[PDB]
RNA sequence: GCCUGUUUACCAAAAACAUCACCUCUAGCAUCACCAGUAUUAGAGGCACCGCCUUCCUUAAAUAGGGAUGGCUCCACGAGGGUUCAGCUGUCUCUUACUUUUAACCAGUGAAAUUGACCUGCCCGUGAAGAGGCGGGCAUAACACAGCAAGACGAGAAGACCCUAUGGAGCUUUAAUUUAUUAAUGCAAACACCUGCAUUAAAAAUUUCGGUUGGGGCGACCUCGGAGCAGAACCCAACCUCCGAGCAGUACAUGCUAAGACUUCACCAGUCAAAGCGAACCUUUGAUCCAAUAACUUGACCAACGGAACAAGUUACCCUAGGGAUAACAGCGCAAUCCUAUUCUAGAGUCCAUAUCAACAAUAGGGUUUACGACCUCGAUGUUGGAUCAGGACAUCCCGAUGGUGCAGCCGCUAUUAAAGGUUCGUUUGUUCAACGAUUAAAGUCCUACGUGAUCUGAGUUCAGACCGGAGUAAUCCAGGUCGGUUUCUAUCUACUUUAAUUCCUCCCUGUACGAAAGGACAAGAGAAAUAAGG
RNA sequence: GCUAAACCUAGCCCCAAACCCCACCUUACUACCAAACCUUAGCCAAACCAUUUACAUAAAGUAUAGGCGAUAGAAAUUGAUGGCGCAAUAGAUAUAGUACCGCAAGGGAAAGAAAGCAUAAUAUAGCAAGGACUAACCCCUAUACCUUCUGCAUAAUGAAUUAACUAGAAAUAACUUUGCAAGGAGAGCCAAAGCUAAGACCCCCGAAACCAGACGAGCUACCUAAGAACAGCUAAAAGAGCACACCCGUCUAUGUAGCAAAAUAGUGGGAAGAUUUAUAGGUAGAGGCGACAAACCUACCGAGCCUGGUGAUAGCUGGUUGUCCAAGAUGAAUCUUAGUUCAACUUUAAAUUUGCCCACAGAACCCAAAUCCCCUUGUAAAUUUAACUGUUAGUCCAAAGAGGAACAGCUCUUUGGACACUAGGAAAAAACCUUGUAGAGAGAGUAAAAAAUUUAACA
């Protein structure tokens, strides 16, 4: 009487652990809901996958979570916290490796 | 051979069969990648590098007009009319080091290749060949052994007519009045002084051009080449002469 | 498995199976009225048109009256003591033109069984009363409750996400953004059997339209026919589910509050035994007293538009008739005295 | 079943087929059948002669037998199927004697299946789960000849039965595809006949029988997604436990392009995306071909959801190739079920737990049922009963010896010990059982491939025939009822072929003990039988 | 020392060249009386099947066709006597289309120049041997082979044995070795080091079937023509009675490689009829004939037989022949789970450069064992390129779970181990334990490795 339930796994999770070198555009982690939040130089897709916006080293950190005020449910959740409480989340950052360019001598006019 | 099953029995399914799953080569949509492939015209490339190499090694004599026959005889290019080769296309590769004055007849020519040829003081003309004329030109001796009168060179198809009547392509059917203008335009565009070939001591050679209906330079349509006794039989019947001149 | 068998059953279609069940039960139940009910069920269904109070109600009423339909609801509240459903006269078989989006951007009217509006009119929606629809999520009665006032709060629950999505579709089509976004409309997909625990003595007016045999649609549509031979076990357990849902509604309604048990079946088993068993179970297992309120005045008021079976002791049964193919509809009003 | 007849040459002779009789349908006619016929005729189908109306008995015992268009009437007949009186008999109790054949020896002639090699023992254990060959024991000079049939999962047909194959074939159809061919019509074409083209039929023809699950049913499922199993990167099944979806709402940049990545373990497919350009300031289902559209684009199903463009039922009349990778008997596991024994006393037992019995449970043991597993065997082994002969266990039915007793005696009830011996004949039924009749000291519970068909039988069941009832459009089918239905083997090897009675009754003791009486002993002894063994 | 062994030409194969008296259609081989022409189908492939497929060179496997898929497929144009054969199971079937088989169509041979026994039976015990030994046996060790399986001494298959015969055919692309080289090639073709040549690589037997065309009604079914038989008694003109001949085949026994590929003995049914039966003729295969039994149609008829298509097809079974070494083991889709394709694994060759192990740091909220990731370090492997078969719906053990009954030598998923590989041990022993890399030794140290338990007084 139990049908369905034959769906395969989504192969989600972290694709780049901490310290892994990541080029711009590489997907860092795919998640179904926000297990890891985007940090510095990390973007978010429609499906909440984290990709590197710059070329660098992936780092995972814990930071205080302050949601966008337009996120009404999160704002209410915060409104219900006690005074000392601060929410925390796991964030993924890309520490950019190369400089974004150098000045070169082109012509000795 | 393995153990039992179709593979030991020797009866495994055909190549491309995937056990019943719709095969890869059939589940991909049909697209016109190769539509009309056998009717597309093909032109063997002749880079100016290759032309200069042939001239330097003496396999192609620049002192005489260079046409497809001379290229093939020097083995500078291999033409396969049966594989829809319509002739030779000049290619700009090697233009910056081309230093040969040549009178060359080709089927296609890039603007830069024309520029290089003309800057060196030579002349380039794009001449069309139907498959039959091309076969005869590439391998004349077998044709002469066939014992048939030299046929007329057919005119380009309608789509190719504008190309060979355009002076910017140095088309062999283009108005020669417009050639000086086009040559000056190329000289201006590519920053070289157009050499007045009329003053050159090989001006006659640089000017020789076979008639649009002529396959070989000095042979007219309708002639029969008797190689056995080194003779050329020419028809005299008025009907045959009119046909071979038309 | 044994492939070959001495004899196999006739392999009836579900429609014929439902007809046979109805013939063997309702024939006894109704005596000489069974042939009329049978022909009415097998014939076409008479659809009423419920104008959308959230649209150009006067204009739509004028158009329907031009189509010669009359609002049976309008000339009923006067004797019984916003809802407007236009139905053709007894004997007329004229259809209603298909509903089309209105000037305001919402569907002008809903073509629904006029019989599936009496429970709403009998629940007695008073202004400023909190309303529950325990399982009723085919639209219908739910949309009728919505098109009652702009000063009322209503919750609609149904275990089936598909039916909840259907409610949402009709809401987006008819109810405007103002009301739909407002708390006035609160839709959920939970199990009604545990609704007594989920909320208790919260709601003032409850509508419990338990899943039923839906006799007319059972005879009409073969797909998911409740009378298919394999699903006999579910058919047999339907009474338990109905009793549990009615008990949950009676638990959720406030003391002194009102509930309306509703069904789209002729079965006395699903009509009167359900309510009596719910009363017994909820007065013993929970020690809560419920009184069945008389609707004989309601019967007389709506006799002109509907034909009612009188022999039913508790509740009211709109039986279909050829003159008014509007049934079936069983509804019972129950006030929780404790 | 009317009858005489016919039939499965080679397992069925029948109730089946035919049959006179009767009914129904079709045909108004001649020169090759019908027919050299003509409605009292001919062809086909159905039906069945004909005729009339609308708990008791049997037995001693009786699953047997007989009786209390439709409904009946059986004259005669029958190698039909049942029952019975009487008789008869070696059918049997219960077998014996003789003759012939066969046989064995002598002489002549001289096969067949079979055969890996064999220098070919028994017990227990083990093991691909049944051992001559392995482990531990025991035994053991070597050879003929004659018997036997327990084993060599003995020999015979790549047995029977069951399952599989995108293997055959047959049959039936409202399976799919056709109408080439005929027959009708219609339209043209030639001015009855004929050609072409359509439509409808008849007759046929070709082709198919998806997958996974389900023993007592009357189906469920097949694609995608969420949760658990699967706790923490990913990944993980199921007839596994639950839930959901085949889109909607929105807008109409919800545009175009493009670094770099992810990826449902392949591919197909599916995701994310910086920068840039352009407007502005979105949250799940399906390929290819093929069609349609000028194109942009779009469609039908393909839900058996990686998708045959279009094909179902059935076969016991079946066939082939295989399968112990897959059913039933059997073997082997297991012990839910079953059976046995202890512990606890609830409790009954007039009180009284424990003389006796016993609930809820607990602990052991067994492998006798009903099931479960699919491990051996599908490259000739049906199965059940019966016959014959039995080997063994003891958890003892009788006989023996004891303890207790709610045993005065007799009697029982209970328990310990005891496997030397014994453990009936009949009616119904194929029966194991069972009931019944009569006995008995008793008529034990089991295992042995539910022992034993190369020893027998074939009654049930199982194959080809046929009915009744039922299902099915039909073909066919059926856990049902019934009548009928081929049982091969010359023995090579192992093994084997001559190993101190029991009971009952009568009598004496003795109508003595015991007992109020009724009733009624032990122990010991004698005589009768009967059986068993040996003569 | 018997049986036997052997032999070499009788001929044959493939090429070249060349174009090769009399009698007899009636019942053939009998001296002599009044009319032909007309599509092949189907197997098979498409993994079914239904349209479809299936009866010089070069252009070119191109244009085209095609359930646009399996596959089919041009033309214009170009012009072109010998034997690394057999030698009597071979080569022709061939000494002969004979003998022989068949009613017929038709099938169709053989052959000419060791094994088995005997000399000489046999000795406790056992895969028949090996280690040995003074010594054959006695001692110790040792569960035939092949195939099919997770796993076979297996009481699974095949094999009596000897001799002879009897089974891997080829492309695309690679790689290796030459030649020449921006060209190669003896036209066509290819070419961004290619091209040319060579070398290496793709089995045997077997259905039930289908269709075409013949041949069959001397059996049998029915029918046609013209024949024949039926005692005796009883009864009278009979589908009458009893009962011979005759026909049949009820029941029993025998027989079961038989006397017999359906019989014998007895018993029994009919026996003047719808009888039995001789002769000749007819009906022919999807057909005939049928008192329907799916009966019969030349012993094997749910659709004859023969030849041909045909070497049918077989995802199924069986078989697949010298020596030696090396590497080598458990997902997806699928009319699919007895198969195949892709992946993974595996093998070979090649390129160059990191690979595994791996601490710290790091990987989530909701509501355990461990895992992932990688500096070092121990190490030497990994990735990629080219080519590629085969294995790929396993077993048990430990562990975490699910189902079942907290059964199963039960069924599923996961981690790991072992087995399908050597040896030692646990009795025998696939899966437990010890242990592995190979040989000889009449040396040595070790590994795992042997069960333990005996128990009721009472103030
Ligand atoms: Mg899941
Ligand atoms: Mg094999
Ligand atoms: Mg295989
Ligand atoms: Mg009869
Ligand atoms: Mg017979
Ligand atoms: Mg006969
Ligand atoms: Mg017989
Ligand atoms: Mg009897
Ligand atoms: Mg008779
Ligand atoms: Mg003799
Ligand atoms: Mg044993
Ligand atoms: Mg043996
Ligand atoms: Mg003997
Ligand atoms: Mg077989
Ligand atoms: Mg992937
Ligand atoms: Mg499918
Ligand atoms: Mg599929
Ligand atoms: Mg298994
Ligand atoms: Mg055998
Ligand atoms: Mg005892
Ligand atoms: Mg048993
Ligand atoms: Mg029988
Ligand atoms: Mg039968
Ligand atoms: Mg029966
Ligand atoms: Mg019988
Ligand atoms: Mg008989
Ligand atoms: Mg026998
Ligand atoms: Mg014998
Ligand atoms: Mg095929
Ligand atoms: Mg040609
Ligand atoms: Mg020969
Ligand atoms: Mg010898
Ligand atoms: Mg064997
Ligand atoms: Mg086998
Ligand atoms: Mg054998
Ligand atoms: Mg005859
Ligand atoms: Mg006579
Ligand atoms: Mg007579
Ligand atoms: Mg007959
Ligand atoms: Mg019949
Ligand atoms: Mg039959
Ligand atoms: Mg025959
Ligand atoms: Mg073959
Ligand atoms: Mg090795
Ligand atoms: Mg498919
Ligand atoms: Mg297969």
């Amino acid at each position: 009487k139990n049908l369905g339930g034959k769906s395969s796994g989504r192969r989600q999770g972290i694709k780049k652990m901490e310290g892994h070198y990541v080029h711009a555009g590489n997907i860092i982690a795919t998640q179904r809901h926000f297990r890891w939040h985007p940090g510095a130089h990390v973007g978010v897709g429609k499906n909440k996958c984290l990709y590197a916006l710059e070329e660098g080293i992936v780092r995972y950190t814990k930071e205080v979570y302050v949601p966008h005020p337009r996120n009404t449910e999160a704002v209410d959740l915060i409104t219900r916290l006690p005074k000392g409480a601060v929410l925390y989340k796991t964030f993924v950052h890309v520490v950019p490796a190369k400089p974004e360019g150098t000045f070169k001598l082109v012509a000795m006019l | 051979r393995g153990h039992k099953g179709e593979r030991q029995r020797g009866t495994r399914p055909r190549l491309g069969f995937e056990g019943g799953q719709t095969p890869f080569y059939i589940r991909i949509p049909k697209y016109g990648f190769n539509e009309g492939h056998s009717f597309r015209r093909q032109y063997k490339p002749l880079s100016l590098n290759r032309l200069q190499y042939l001239i330097d090694l003496g396999r192609v004599d620049p002192s005489q007009p260079i046409d497809l026959t001379q290229l093939v005889n020097g083995r500078g290019v291999t033409i396969q009319p049966l594989k829809r080769d319509y002739g030779v296309q000049l290619v700009e590769e090697g233009a910056d080091t081309f230093t040969a004055k040549v009178n060359i007849e080709v089927q296609l020519a890039s603007e830069l290749a024309i520029a290089a040829i003309e800057k060196n003081g030579g002349v380039v003309t794009t001449a069309f060949y139907d498959p039959r004329s091309l076969d005869i030109v590439c391998k004349p001796v077998p044709f002469f052994l066939r014992g048939q009168p030299i046929p007329k060179r057919m005119l380009p198809p309608e789509e190719l007519v504008p190309y060979y009547t355009d002076a910017k392509n140095r088309g062999y059917l283009a108005d020669p009045a417009k050639f000086p203008e086009a040559r000056l335009e190329l000289a201006r565009k590519y920053g070289y002084i157009l050499p007045d070939i009329t003053k050159d001591e090989l001006f006659k050679m640089l000017c020789t051009r076979k008639d649009p209906r002529q396959i070989f330079f000095g042979l007219a349509p309708g002639w029969v080449v008797n190689m056995a006794d080194k003779k050329i039989l020419k028809p005299t019947d008025e009907n045959l002469l009119k046909y071979y001149t038309s | 498995y044994k492939k070959k068998w001495a004899a196999t059953e006739p392999k009836f279609p579900a429609v014929r199976l439902a007809l046979q069940n109805f013939d063997m039960t309702y024939s006894v139940q109704f005596g000489d009225l069974w042939p009329s009910i049978r022909v009415s069920l097998l014939s076409e269904q008479k659809y009423g048109a419920l104008v959308n109070n959230f649209a150009a109600w006067d204009h739509v009423s004028a158009k329907l009256e031009q189509l010669s339909a009359k609002d049976f609801v309008n000339e009923a509240i006067s004797h019984w003591e916003n809802l407007r459903c236009f139905t053709f006269d007894r004997g007329d078989i004229s259809r209603f033109p298909p509903a089309r989006p209105g000037s305001l951007g919402v569907m002008e009217y809903y073509l629904m069984d006029a019989a599936s509006l009496l429970p709403v009119l009998a629940l007695g929606l008073q202004p400023g009363d909190i309303v529950l629809d325990l399982c009723a999520a085919p639209g219908g009665k739910t949309l009728a409750l919505l098109q009652t006032g702009c000063c009322r709060n209503l919750a609609a629950n149904d275990l089936s996400p598909s039916r909840i999505a259907r409610l949402q579709k009709i809401l987006h089509s008819y109810v405007p953004e103002e009301i739909r976004d407002g708390n006035q409309v609160r839709v959920t997909s939970w199990d009604g059997r545990k609704w007594g625990e989920l909320e208790g003595d919260t709601y003032d007016r409850v509508l419990v339209d338990v899943p039923c045999t839906t006799d007319r649609h059972s005879l009409h549509e073969e797909e998911n026919n409740i009378f298919k031979r394999s699903r006999k076990k579910e058919r047999q357990i339907l009474p338990v589910l109905q009793v549990q849902l009615l008990a949950a509604g009676l638990l959720a309604t406030k003391p002194g509050g009102h509930v309306v048990y509703s069904t789209c079946s002729l079965s006395h088993l699903q009509n009167e035994y359900v309510v009596q068993g719910a009363i017994e179970l909820l007065a013993n297992q929970y020690s809560i007293q419920v009184q069945v309120e008389d609707l004989t005045h309601f019967r007389r008021v709506f006799m002109d538009t509907f034909c009612f079976f009188s022999s039913c002791q508790v509740g009211e049964l709109v039986i279909p008739n050829l003159m008014a193919n509007f049934g079936p509809m069983y509804f019972c009003k129950m006030r929780r005295l404790t």
